[PDB]
């Protein structure tokens, strides 16, 4: 126990917190990762609208 | 096991 | 007074939240990067298909 589980415990609770901070920073780079995509997506939608007026 | 994006910038397919 | 090291108890309970709720997230995003992908393509396919005596595709 002393030696002890608790410093397992302890060390297994730092493990949680680096992994939430990996998550946050993961789920962050997905924002800007998307953001960019719709970026992308916009430019897509404009160049089909300049397509269908030659298709008018 | 969280995931990240494929890579940082986006590339389209 | 544990009351600072009892404090100190459930931030960790609410740092596990957090995580939980992180994930759920992160899971989240992988769902919509995979339907996001697939309006990109049809997106695509539209513009090949529209691309009328404009561009050509197919080009050995």
């Amino acid at each position: 126990g002393a030696m002890g589980s608790f410093n397992s415990s302890i060390n297994n609770i730092h493990e949680m917190e680096i992994q939430l901070k990996d998550a946050l920073e993961k789920n962050q780079q997905w924002l800007v990762y998307d953001q960019q995509r719709e970026v992308y997506v916009k430019g897509l939608l404009a160049k089909i609208f300049e397509l269908e007026k030659k298709t008018e | 096991q969280a995931q990240g994006p494929p890579y940082p910038t986006y590339i389209p397919p």
